[PDB]
């Protein structure tokens, strides 16, 4: 799989699929804004309800966006570091010019490391500091391209009267498909992501389950499907994408007057209101973010700037001067061209 | 042993205070290694499991994977644990012992030749083949020589011996080690430098206890106005406010302390009777 | 189909520039008000004659 490609499945899978991660907690998150509508009011009373409670709430969500978002701008300076070095291995010939190369795109990174960071951090700052109520979408008052292919072990299938198989899995927008085999020659099944979800099973093998919401069997007469990767960043990667596909993991997990629960009611959905219109537009800047202040500026910069800086670091008679493998394989041929020449020069059909 | 024990109280328990021994010798190579508690208090399997993880978790902490030979490799502690931080198997080194005493008719080939359990940086195979002196202590010159003759002598092992043994080894942790340093260490330099300078700007930082008095108290000011009156930014969440609980007590106990304290029908009815 | 996407973008940036302007300026004049602010003017003249 290539860099670019995976940016993408950075960008609009992972990013994603890390922000759902993050439990809410929400029984104990009622109780603190309980708390904080009493405190906002506390030596004042009642009516109305307390209008900077629901800002204090808030402000807590947006600051936790900060770790998955940074997170992210790592993970794409893994990949950008990642492929400097595949494409560098064209250059491996030359020793000095592929270090002092790497060297140089590598320091270059670091220094847009800080400035994308920066700004990834004041753009969710300058989130809590104003709360815009006014937002069309916040005041009550898709293509059947593959979105990811890979070879997965179904453990749900009885270890009686039935067996254990690896099956081709394709998943798209539409439907969870698995073959025989990477040629998708013989189709075995195609289960519906209509009203599908996920759950992982507890802990050599990690494994994870889909299923119906709205009916007892997900597929055939098999209960739940269960899905199995031989590596934990794997199934991590697979919930990532299914909730690409729209398909989410489950949830699951008075004294006070009866003011007070409508009251904490109300704020709640606001709360909740407003975290989506937030999270749709973070989960679409994020990305343009990181595209603008680092993949597109690194780009730009190895076109331009890369030969000019290998320039003024040293003398092009010094970094294009050593190649002892190539040349001890060229002394090789050299010494082979002269003897295999002569060699068969003396030999005759006859 | 005096050392550890000196720190660690129970004569059995675990310590994260590191021992830095360094030797020199003839016989190794320069290279570093980090020795950890091995895996096997009543919770020590997971004290130790956690101490592990402390060092292996980091990015920049190159894993050298000891499992013997003569058991199942695929349940081996060792890359249970090297899988679990590194997936990939891009910084964990396999080291095989105790090859000699593997079952009769029986081999670990497919795991040297890395098919098996594929690591990036390989597997290395050892023996210990002890050999004591007339002394009776350690004779390492015949103990290495065994173990070449092992490598060369075993059928399956034969073509793999320059790959193979304790020699060998040093050599690659000593190649790896040094190439690690060299991209990190541009990377470290940075990193450290930059949390530096903010630090830095704190620790620079007669004429300022003046402008300290005029902004501690102006400080406690807001915050006592806080409290009381629940003005912003977003008041507490985890205790309640001043304020609030006095109003608790006006709305509240007041009202209470009234009844409580109230005239009962019997006591009311007497006195007023008597009056008229 | 532009149509679409630039309601999209329209509705961001609306959202957006504001929380910027506040951030950025109301915020930052405020604070600055609150703490430098007299700092400033003792720095600036003498007591005595300001």
């Amino acid at each position: 799989l290539s860099g670019g490609a995976s940016i993408n499945r950075i960008f609009h899978e992972r990013f994603p699929f890390e922000i759902v991660k993050m439990e809410f907690n929400e029984k104990e998150l009622r109780r603190e804004i309980s708390y904080a509508i009493k405190n906002i009011h506390g030596i004042r009373t009642g009516l109305f309800t307390p209008d900077m409670a629901f800002e204090a709430i808030v402000k807590k969500q947006i600051v936790k966006l900060k770790g998955p978002s940074l997170k992210s701008v790592d993970l794409v300076i893994q990949e950008l570091i990642n492929t400097v070095k595949k494409c560098t291995k064209k250059l491996a010939n030359f020793p000095r010019l592929c270090e002092e190369t790497e060297r140089i795109v590598a320091n270059h990174i670091r220094e847009r490391e800080g400035k994308t960071k920066d700004q990834v951090l004041l753009l969710i700052d300058i989130q809590v500091s104003y709360i815009n109520t006014n937002h069309e979408d916040f005041i009550g008052f898709v293509g059947n391209q593959v979105i990811r292919k890979g070879w997965l072990t179904i453990s749900n299938i009885g270890i009686m009267k039935g067996g254990s198989k690896g099956y081709w899995f394709v998943l798209t927008a539409e439907s969870l498909s698995w073959y025989k085999d990477d040629e998708e020659k013989e189709k075995k099944y195609m289960l519906p992501l209509d009203n599908l979800k996920v759950r992982d099973v507890e802990k050599s093998k990690h494994i994870f389950a889909l299923f119906n919401t709205e009916q007892r069997n997900v597929y055939k007469d098999y209960r739940f499907l269960e899905l199995a990767c031989d590596s934990q960043e794997d199934v991590d990667s697979w919930k990532a994408s299914l909730l690409r596909a729209g398909v989410y993991p489950d949830k699951s997990v008075f004294s006070m007057d009866p003011q007070l629960e409508r009251q904490v009611e109300t704020i709640r959905n606001l709360v909740d209101s407003y975290m989506s219109i937030i999270n749709k537009c973070i989960r679409d800047l994020i990305p343009k973010t990181i595209m603008h202040l680092m993949i597109n500026n690194v780009k730009d910069f190895i076109n331009s700037e890369l030969l000019a800086q290998l320039y003024s670091s040293e003398d092009q008679n010094t970094l294009m001067e050593e190649s002892a493998e190539q040349a001890q394989r060229r002394d090789e041929m050299l010494r082979m061209y002269q003897a295999l020449k002569e060699a068969l020069g003396i030999i005759g059909d006859i | 042993e005096a050392e550890t024990d000196r720190v660690t109280g129970m004569n059995k328990g675990i310590s994260s205070i590191p021992i830095n021994l360094r030797v020199y010798s003839p016989h190794v190579l320069n290279l570093t290694l980090i020795d950890l508690p091995g895996i096997t208090p009543p919770d020590i399997e997971y004290q130790i499991r956690e101490m592990i993880m402390q060092f292996i978790t980091r990015e920049n902490c190159l894993i050298l994977a000891v499992t013997p030979a003569n058991t199942d490799l695929a349940n081996s502690d060792a890359l249970k644990l090297a899988k679990e931080v590194d997936p990939q198997g891009l910084r964990t080194i396999g080291v095989i012992t105790k090859l000699d005493l593997m079952d009769e008719g029986t081999d670990a080939r497919d795991v040297l030749e890395n098919k098996l359990l594929p690591l990036r940086r390989g597997y290395v195979g050892v023996v210990n083949r002890s050999q004591k002196d007339i002394d009776g202590k350690k004779d390492i010159k015949a103990a290495m020589l065994a173990e070449r003759k092992f490598f060369l002598s075993h059928p399956a092992y034969r073509h793999i011996a320059d790959r193979m043994g304790t020699p060998h080894l040093q050599k690659v942790l000593n190649q790896q080690l040094t190439n690690h340093i060299r991209d990190t260490l541009p990377n470290f330099r940075n990193k450290l430098q930059g949390q530096l300078l903010s630090i830095e700007h704190e620790v620079e930082a007669p004429t300022r206890k003046t402008k300290a008095l005029l902004q501690m108290v102006q400080q406690f000011a807001v915050d006592f106005e806080k409290r009381i009156e629940g003005s912003g930014d977003q008041v507490d969440t985890l205790e309640l406010s001043g304020g609030a609980s006095i109003n608790r007590i006006f709305h509240e106990r007041f009202p209470f302390e009234i009844v409580k304290m109230e005239f009962n029908e019997k006591e009311l009815r007497r006195e007023i009777s008597y009056a008229i």
